[PDB]
């Protein structure tokens, strides 16, 4: 049979201090449409089902920010894609180069995450 | 001073 209610699902999600789209889970349905989303950082908020993204393995060839664990931050594109024991990486050709990014550290401008919302949104 | 954007200069 198909997955659950939204409720567990690995995700993607707007901010709802009208920001930029991170990775997350489905926590709960909060209600006539809006779903809780934790973000991989550990943050929680309530979000629009048009403003959730469920069939998003971040596209190759889309246009994203890439974060590094010296805290770096900087914006590329995606032309590949890995899988590490148990999580998921993505291929960032930044500045010309293709470097490994972790799922929660390529994260898509707004502008971006509305060309999923038509496709991948919830609501 | 940081180094990040607009949310994600989190705790860690």
């Amino acid at each position: 049979g198909h997955m659950n209610s939204f409720v567990g699902l690995r995700v993607v999600a707007k901010w709802s201090s009208n920001g930029y789209f991170y990775s997350g889970k489905i926590t709960r349905d909060v209600g006539a449409g809006k779903y809780k989303l934790l973000f991989d950082d550990g943050y929680e908020c309530d979000v629009l089902g048009k403003d959730i993204l469920l069939c998003d393995p971040i596209p190759l060839d889309t246009e994203v920010t890439a974060l590094s664990e010296d805290e770096y931050f900087s914006a590329g594109v995606v032309k590949g894609h890995r899988k590490e024991s148990g999580e998921l990486y993505y291929s960032i050709e930044k500045e010309g180069q293709r470097k490994w990014y972790k799922r929660m550290a390529v994260i898509l401008s707004l502008e971006q995450g509305n060309r999923l919302r038509e496709q991948y949104g919830l609501g | 001073s940081t180094s990040r954007h607009k949310k994600l200069m989190f705790k860690t």
